């Protein structure tokens, strides 16, 4: 029961931004997480009950206010690319006792850039199954591929006849890194669909590859020749065949 | 507190178990915790402990020895599903949590019949792959630029309950035969013509 | 070493009269007080010269924040106690957990409420369950014993952090604690009411203020009445007592393992 | 359930006249915690008076120390005056 938002965003460095946090557990201990890779989670505020916060480990750059029992928000003064990173609200019914857990909200994922000029949003193509897998396994697997997108905030689903699957489906857990010696490098992601032959060799079975690319807003300035890296939903499809 | 060790990372296989540790040295102690993440999710609890002993939630046991200063959390008859990441966490006098950097589990799934192949696919309107080998087989990255590789991914065919392991490689002179010659490949994969 | 106490007092004061801080919490080691919080200053601050240069300013800043949190649980169940009674007005509520760490090394541990000044509930840590005195408390008892993990937590509290705390305020505060001031005893003898003679065997100026005073009689128990006198602090951090009888008398004094004799 | 105010009024060190001393009130077992105290002099209330800060019994009621540093005198009556919700008008205690 804690609804933290948004989920994702893109900021320019200078920029300032509030995330939103509400429990409706009646919890009276409230906390800001962030979460980066190779080290646990560092609270940057925390608000122990209504009418108090203090400083957590890493509060230099953040603000917070408990604006009543329900919320606590975290604000970024001025975004600073290291303040790129994962950020997690949590609450307890209290704090001070051993026992208590905490309970955590979904995260936000936050990327702050010196300029907006290298968010793309992905490419999409979809790979046909190999007839050798066919004849060898009388089973069909799909590639699906979503290319050159910057930043790393995208969400890729199968749809078979307009409807979401999951099974005979993986999707790589990370997108990897198309420049790996560069700092701004954009980035790749990989799924595959497995089908029975029968299913793939079946014309009126239609497949697609959706990838959600969380980008840039309506508020963003852009100035340049190709379209604005919106939000946006980029497919690729095929049909099945004989 | 000052410090919380579990490992980075461990691997085992379905079926089977695994057991996480958490060794901490902290400023008084309060109880510690675990919590399950998985990839992209938030971390949910699944454990406290604060006295000696060992607790059971369905497959999960946490256990506790304030003597030695450590837990492990226990899971049995390992599904593919447990493939998460462990946090340890420790409340140390003053009611503050030190937490671990996490146990990535990484869950090898049982091949009953393996079929070591690398299959060539053409868009739609192109791309390797690795397919149907045995868990033991490890994917090693490229060692030249413009040529991309996944690492292992474990589909489940759940109606046909097959599982099934693949690595996708790509490029813009690159060609299937020599996608995976960076990674130690079986020596019965088929490479069709 | 002696035996040696660590305990933290709250007072929950409901609706309160002009001047009455609505919260207050005190630390203790033994008879000295140690902190302080209330509901006004809303500060944690140390009450002993030896707990304010021991610890570290983030002691302060970390428990400030605790104690804003238990005012606020204070309140509620203030409120929630008050309900259960039907009660309105001004009404008290008050709570006292500690451990000891006795002279022989062996342990215990408390921890107690009270609604109005009288018990309400009473923690048993050998068995996880709580000691209500009426209806009300057994209501509280059965919520606080639904939760096995916070009984746990409790127990580790009272027989472990509460004595590695007792131990280390003990380090901190030794020049005072652990000092003795022998106790200055005389006897005096007075003809009271007509044929009356009062033995008056008087005590002041020791540390600690655990004493023993006994009358005796040729070598064995006065069977008569005695008189005692409280233990009183005198100001300068040392105590006065007494103990009197009527009409061979002997005063017998016993402080911090020294035995005193006063024959009359 | 209210307790009214046990009051003892003595001096920190046996008292001799012309010797500088401690007059001490000490005020305990009472319950509820508001509680006003004075020290006196021949009637009028003295004004440089220290005290402990409200104390804590184990039996929930609740304990105080008054002082001042005084030199007694065979004519100067000094006494302890205390009031609580027990009591109708506050209570002066003499120093005996």
């Amino acid at each position: 029961g804690v609804t933290q938002t948004p989920k994702f965003q893109v900021l320019k460095t200078g920029q300032s931004m509030t995330l939103q946090c509400a429990q409706d557990m009646n919890h009276n201990s409230m906390y800001w997480y962030r979460q980066d890779p190779g080290m646990g989670l560092r609270l940057i505020y925390y608000s122990a009950s209504e009418g108090t916060t203090d400083k957590g480990e890493v509060p230099n750059g953040y603000n917070v206010s408990r604006l009543n029992k329900r919320e606590f928000s975290l604000r970024l003064e001025s975004a600073a690319p290291s303040q790129t990173s994962v950020y997690f609200c949590a609450s307890s019914v209290w704090t001070g006792e051993g026992s208590g857990e905490l309970f955590f909200g979904e995260g936000s994922r936050l990327t702050v850039l010196e300029d907006l000029k290298n968010v793309f949003p992905p490419e999409v193509a979809v790979f046909e199954p190999s007839e050798a897998e066919i004849s060898h396994t009388q089973k069909a697997t799909l590639v699906c591929l979503a290319t050159g997108f910057y930043p790393d905030h995208v969400e890729l689903s199968w749809w078979v006849n307009g409807k979401e699957v999951h099974s005979g489906v993986c999707t790589d857990p990370q997108p990897l890194k198309e420049q790996p010696a560069l700092n701004d490098s954009r980035y790749a992601l990989s799924s595959r669909l497995r089908v029975s032959a029968t299913f793939w060799q079946n014309p009126r079975n239609h497949f697609r590859c959706q990838v959600q690319f969380y980008g840039l807003s309506e508020n963003d300035e852009w100035t340049q020749d190709r379209a604005k890296p919106v939000t946006q939903i980029v497919s690729a499809e095929a049909w099945g065949r004989a | 507190g000052q410090n919380i060790d579990q490992p980075t990372e461990m691997t085992a296989t379905e079926g089977a178990i695994v057991q996480i540790n958490c060794t901490y040295q902290t400023s008084g102690f309060n109880g510690l915790f675990w919590y399950q993440q998985h990839a992209g999710e938030a971390p949910t609890f699944l454990s406290y402990n604060v006295l000696d002993g060992l607790e059971e939630k369905g497959r999960f046991s946490s256990f506790l020895s304030r003597s030695k200063g450590y837990s492990y959390l226990l899971l049995k008859e390992l599904q593919m599903k447990d493939s998460a990441s462990y946090l340890c966490a420790v409340k140390d006098s003053n009611y503050q949590l030190i937490w671990g950097a996490g146990t990535k589990l990484i869950i090898k799934p049982d091949i009953q019949n393996p079929d070591p192949a690398v299959y060539q696919l053409r868009d739609s309107k192109s791309v390797c792959l690795f397919t149907d080998f045995d868990s033991q087989t490890n994917v090693s990255q490229s060692k030249d630029s413009d040529v991309y590789i996944t690492d292992k991914c474990v589909l489940d065919m759940r109606s046909m309950d097959f599982k099934s392991n693949s690595a996708v490689a790509w490029s813009n002179d690159f060609a299937c035969a020599n996608a995976f010659n960076n990674s130690i490949i079986p020596e019965d994969t088929f490479f069709p013509s | 070493m002696r035996t040696h106490s660590l305990r933290y007092f709250r007072l929950g004061v409901s609706d309160p009269i002009h001047g009455v801080p609505e919260f207050i919490s005190v630390g203790y080691v033994d008879s000295h007080p140690i902190t302080t919080y209330d509901s006004v200053t809303r500060q944690k601050e140390p009450r002993a010269p030896w707990m304010a240069e021991n610890l570290a300013p983030d002691h302060w800043e970390r428990y400030t924040q605790l104690l804003r949190g238990w005012q606020q649980m204070f309140k509620v169940e203030l409120k929630r106690l008050q309900r259960h009674y039907n009660h309105s007005g001004s009404h008290t509520y008050q709570r006292m957990i500690g451990c000891e760490l006795l002279e022989d090394g062996s342990t215990t541990g408390f921890l107690q409420y009270a609604y109005d000044g009288q018990d309400f509930l009473i923690f048993n840590k050998d068995t996880l369950s709580w000691l209500a005195v009426d209806n009300v408390a057994h209501t509280i008892k059965q919520a606080w014993e639904a939760n096995q993990h916070e009984l746990l937590y409790q127990k580790n509290w009272l027989e472990e952090e509460c004595i590695a705390w007792l131990k280390r305020f003990l380090e901190y505060g030794k020049d005072t604690l652990q000092r003795t001031e022998p106790p200055l005893v005389r006897v005096n003898r007075k003809e009271t009411f007509p044929g009356v003679t009062a033995l008056f065997c008087k005590a002041h100026g020791f540390y600690p203020p655990e004493i023993y005073m006994t009358w005796m009689k040729n070598g064995e128990e006065i069977v008569q009445e005695i008189d005692y006198g409280d233990i009183l602090p005198s100001g300068d951090g040392t105590y006065q007592a007494w103990a009197s009888i009527e009409l061979l008398y002997s005063c017998h004094v016993e402080h911090s393992g020294v035995h005193m004799v006063l024959q009359v | 359930i209210q307790r009214t105010p046990k009051i003892q009024v003595y001096s920190r060190h046996p008292a001799e006249n012309g010797k500088s001393n401690f007059l001490n009130c000490y005020v305990s077992g009472f319950h509820p915690s508001d509680i006003e105290v004075d020290l006196l002099k021949n009637g009028e209330r003295i004004e440089k008076v220290e005290h402990s800060d409200l104390s804590f019994s184990k039996d929930w009621s609740f304990y105080l120390l008054y002082y001042t540093e005084f030199t007694p005198t065979e004519k100067d009556e000094y006494a302890c005056r205390v009031n609580h919700v027990t009591l109708s008008q506050p209570k002066i205690v003499k120093w005996d």
